[PDB]
């Protein structure tokens, strides 16, 4: 039933905030927390993301966290800042100067106990907590380092609940910070062991979409985020509206994750303009519309979820989704039959008359980790910048472990890509 | 690179 | 006397249950508030319809049923729906968290939290029976509740009721409406676990039903409410002999005697006719001779098998409506001439026929034409084994790479439980082959 | 014929009783084997997360030396 | 064969 939301750090709280802005809209929830919608399908499964406070007020079951207060006052000052439960703001001061170690072990650990207090407040309330979804970046220090701390702290208290993450992979084309290839490989080392399902949001892809496809002369962060919110509303449509397929976090993980480690998804959205069903379908299976910087035709699809939103012909969606599997038959592994599923939601997303959201576990996602590991080993072969971490008491071995462990994951993707039937 | 929400 | 208790497990089980009990009510003139103006035996009764319905003081006719689900959404709609008043709340049993398409969750983790309560409520129904025949169990092969909890309940019912008959209506998975990649896994597990606890199981292939809704009813993209309405007619045909009686009526247990040569060979093939729209049915009435012929057209089969490439071990014809012995007899003579219909050498070739004069009715705003007469053929053909093979192949491909196997181990199951279930399925296909061979 | 007529009916009881017996047992075994296997998988999960909690202190107690020098 | 007294 209920999901508990956690956003953490600069990126985490930005994309987190926009996510709520957007679905609050879809469910007809205003910045004060009242309902002013037309359809009853809106409040059908509102409990998944909202609590019903006194005075029929809907309140995002969402916890905001940071080590600098900068980003969070921007949020409370934002369009929707008041909708949030003020108690669920939990920000430190000592900050983390984009040091993963400061979020994980040192600067983050004094605050970790106070975040967890707020989680328990929201979890004890749940009629039936299915699990948690997290928003954060893997380049920073708070969202990256303290987010991965938090997951581990929540898991050992809720080990049979589902752990879901929208993780933002760092690209040079968006942040000139030099230590990002370290932060990422360190948190990815945590993600493979401690999350059940992880949506890979790649900035190289978000920039390139904006510059190449959207012709944004200079793309802003809000420009990138407008894609992220479209995606997030897209991949959670089945969680939030009365539907059949993947209606809860567990049933999605069961359909999407054939092997516990390989749970890193390549989300897709169409139309990407920011319009026909055969067009939507082709687009959402096209490289350009991928929110991770990968050509899926450079690997094979283990599993795929497609969600078509808007008023359209379901026979047509059916015939088209069969079309693209037949024509692209080679790109779907033989040994998992019927690995592609299709949802259809009446309610179009705000603005569009119909969209298509794609979610794929492809071995082409190995392309994304390889890029991080080239950026990582290049800096680490020389032991560069390692004082910022060892300073915080860490160990150089814990980098190797994080290196070699991340290299195992890529093999595993290549293993199953190269597997056959009989 | 110059990239503000 | 000879009461029958229906158990509706999981979404498919429950939603099909809705269709069925709405239809039964329309067949016996029972209102959605349980009242039945025909029944003059107030508070009690010995009538044919009392095998599926109990009576109360208020004059209220109550389904001898239980709806169970590990999550409240689907049964909640029953609690608030058109036929809400028909049941008593103790009959609608819900968990909070479903089995997430996991057999292991249905059989163990979540199922164990509710099995006792279900059996307590099943027991309370059994106590209303002067002489129980047995249970009917409606479930999906693919769901976690439909598969795992059903196996658990069936095992528990074997123990608490010994050898009282247990019949399944099992929804076999089809890709056009599949909800889980692991439905092959769940299928093989429940089938194995239930096999020695089930006396007779009617498999409903959703691809077959999706096909027939598309072809004979010109439904563009069939819904669950589409399939269920057709499926209910078929179930109604099979249970008609238990709910009505006349001189020409043959009890289902009699059909059962012919249909099951060995305790494991208990999966009859259903083929139903006529499935026809109101537009086509207008001015065109179908004869005893015409609907009988349809039964041997694989397009009207309920499981996608090919009986032609298989051998027959039995044939039953469950007629209802305007059917006379004379016409049935001539009809079968035709088909004995116009078809080939190979039987195994050890079985006789006579067709066991039953007839209920009570005509088929239809649900309002249904897509099916209201016909004067209809027929369901129950055949035991080796071709039914094709259903196991398709599913066994799907199962094989994934277990080769142990795909998804980890969601099962994590809930407590072993790899041994898989390989074991799969070996039973291999034996069953082998069994279904052994019977086709000629003797010496 | 009378001695045989009893032998037949008590054979049927014995076998329908034993079906009930085996079933009751086969269930209780695989239901207990399931409880053990899940409790174990949960135990090892909690294990790994608790050695990440002592590695986290060996890092907070590694820095606590460096600082003071 | 369908055969009632
Ligand atoms: N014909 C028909 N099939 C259905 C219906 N509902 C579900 N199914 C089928 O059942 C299978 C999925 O199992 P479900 O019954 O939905 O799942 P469940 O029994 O509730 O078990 P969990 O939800 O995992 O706890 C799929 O193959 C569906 O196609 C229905 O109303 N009619
Ligand atoms: N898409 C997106 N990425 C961001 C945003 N803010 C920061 N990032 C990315 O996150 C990485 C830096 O992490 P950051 O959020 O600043 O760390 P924090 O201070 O601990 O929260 C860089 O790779 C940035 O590109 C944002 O608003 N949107
Ligand atoms: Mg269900
Ligand atoms: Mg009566």
């Amino acid at each position: 039933r209920e999901i508990v939301h956690i956003q953490a750090g600069q990126c985490g709280n930005q994309i987190g905030a926009k996510f709520w802005e957007v679905i609050s809209d879809e469910h007809g929830i205003d910045p004060t927390g009242s309902y002013h919608g037309d359809s009853d399908l809106q409040l059908e499964r509102i409990n998944v993301y909202y609590n019903e406070a006194t005075g029929n007020k809907y309140v995002p079951r969402a916890i905001l966290v940071d080590l600098e207060p900068g980003t969070m006052d921007s949020v409370r000052s934002g369009p929707f800042g008041q909708i949030f439960r003020p108690d669920n703001f939990v920000f430190g001061q000592s900050g983390a100067g984009n040091n993963w170690a400061k979020g994980h072990y040192t600067e983050g650990a004094e605050l970790v106990d106070s975040v967890l207090d707020v989680v328990r407040k929201e979890s004890e309330s749940c009629d039936c907590l299915q699990g948690f979804q997290l928003t954060h970046s893997l380049g920073g220090g708070t969202g990256s380092g303290m987010g991965t701390l938090l997951i581990s702290k929540i898991r050992e208290e809720y080990p049979d609940r589902i752990m879901n993450t929208f993780s933002v992979m760092p690209s040079p084309k968006v942040s000139d910070t030099v230590v990002e290839p370290y932060n990422a490989t360190l948190s990815v080392h945590q993600l493979v062991e401690n999350t059940d399902e992880t949506y890979c949001i790649d900035n190289e892809a978000l920039y390139d979409i904006c510059f190449r496809t959207l012709k944004l002369t200079t793309p802003t962060y809000g420009d990138l985020n407008h894609l992220v919110s479209a995606t997030m509303s897209g991949v959670t449509t089945c969680l939030r509206f009365p539907g059949q397929l993947n209606a809860d976090l567990r049933k999605l993980a069961v359909n999407m994750v054939p092997f516990p480690r390989l749970h890193f998804f390549m989300p897709g959205f169409a139309p990407l303009t920011s319009l026909t069903v055969p067009e939507l379908t082709q687009q959402m299976f096209d490289s350009k519309n991928m929110m991770a910087a990968c050509d899926p035709r450079h690997g094979r699809y283990l599993t795929v979820a497609a969600i078509f939103r808007g008023r359209m012909s379901m026979k047509e969606v059916d015939e088209q989704m069969l079309n693209v599997q037949n024509k692209n038959s080679s790109y779907f592994v033989e040994w998992i039959p019927n690995n592609v599923k299709t949802a259809v939601c009446d309610i179009p997303p705000r603005g569009l008359k119909m969209s298509a959201t794609f979610i794929g576990n492809s071995t082409a996602i190995q392309e994304l980790f390889k890029r991080i590991s080239e950026q990582f080993t290049a800096m680490f072969r020389r032991k560069a910048f390692l004082h910022w971490y060892t300073g915080e008491g860490m160990d150089e071995m814990e980098f190797t472990e994080a290196e070699s462990n991340m290299n195992d994951l890529v093999s595993e993707y290549q293993q199953y890509q190269d597997a056959t039937a009989d | 690179v110059v990239x503000x929400f | 006397m000879r009461e029958c208790i229906s158990i509706h497990v999981g979404q498919a089980g429950v939603q099909i249950g809705n269709a069925c009990w709405e239809l039964y009510c329309l067949e016996h003139g029972i209102q959605p508030d349980g009242q039945m103006p025909s029944d003059k035996t107030i508070g009690g009764g010995d009538d044919s319809f009392n095998t599926f319905f109990s009576e109360t003081g208020a004059g209220k006719h109550v389904p001898r049923a239980v709806f169970v689900d590990l999550e409240p959404t689907v049964i909640d709609e029953v609690r608030t729906g058109t036929y809400r008043q028909l049941f008593h709340p103790e009959q609608l049993i819900t968990g909070k968290e479903d089995a997430a398409n996991n057999y292991a969750r249905g059989h163990y983790t979540i199922g164990k939290e509710i099995i006792d309560l279900v059996l307590d409520r099943i027991r309370k129904l059994a106590d209303q029976c002067t002489g129980l025949q047995g249970f009917l169990v409606f479930h999906s092969f693919g769901g976690g509740t439909g598969s795992g909890f059903t196996s658990l309940l069936m095992e528990r019912l074997s123990v608490d009721y010994g050898k009282k008959s247990k019949l399944e209506f099992s929804i076999y998975p089809a890709p056009q409406v599949s909800t889980a990649v692991v439905e092959p896994y769940n299928s093989i597990l429940t089938t194995h676990t239930t096999l020695e606890h089930s006396d007779c199981a009617f498999m409903v292939d959703n691809e077959a039903i999706y096909d027939i809704c598309r072809r004979n009813l010109d439904i563009e993209r069939p819904t669950y409410t589409n399939l269920n309405r057709l499926i209910s007619q078929i179930v109604s045909s099979i249970t008609a002999s238990l709910r009505f009686d006349g001189a020409l009526n043959v009890d289902l247990t009699e059909f059962q005697t012919n249909l099951v040569p060995y305790p494991r060979i208990h999966f009859p093939l259903a083929t139903y006719a006529p499935v026809i729209s109101a537009e086509k049915a207008y001015h065109e009435q179908l004869s005893v001779a015409e609907i009988t012929n349809a039964c041997f057209e694989p397009a009207n089969q309920m499981v996608k098998c090919d009986p032609r490439h298989g051998k027959y071990m039995a044939c039953c014809l469950l007629y209802r409506g305007d059917v006379v012995p004379k016409d049935v007899n001539a009809a079968i003579a035709t088909i004995k001439t116009k078809r080939s219909i190979q039987f195994v050498d050890w079985c006789p070739t006579g067709f066991k026929v039953g007839i209920n004069y009570q005509p088929p009715t239809v649900v309002p705003g249904g897509d099916l034409a209201k016909v004067q007469r209809a027929v369901c053929m129950l055949s035991n053909t080796t071709a039914i084994a094709e259903a196991w093979a398709r599913l066994d192949h799907k199962f094989d491909l994934m277990y080769a790479k142990r795909a998804f196997v980890h969601w099962y181990v994590g809930e407590g199951m072993e790899e041994g439980e898989f390989s074991e279930a799969r070996e039973d399925m291999a034996a069953l296909e082998k069994d279904y082959e052994e019977v086709g061979v000629d003797s010496v | 014929k009378r001695e045989h007529e009893r032998e037949v009916i008590q054979k049927a009881i014995e076998e329908n009783n034993n079906f009930i017996k085996m079933a009751k047992e086969k269930l209780a075994q695989k239901m207990e084997s399931n409880k053990e296997n899940r409790e174990a998988h949960l135990a090892a999960m909690l294990e790994r997360l608790q050695e990440k909690d002592k590695h986290a202190e060996e890092v907070r107690k590694n820095k606590e030396l460096k600082e003071e020098a």
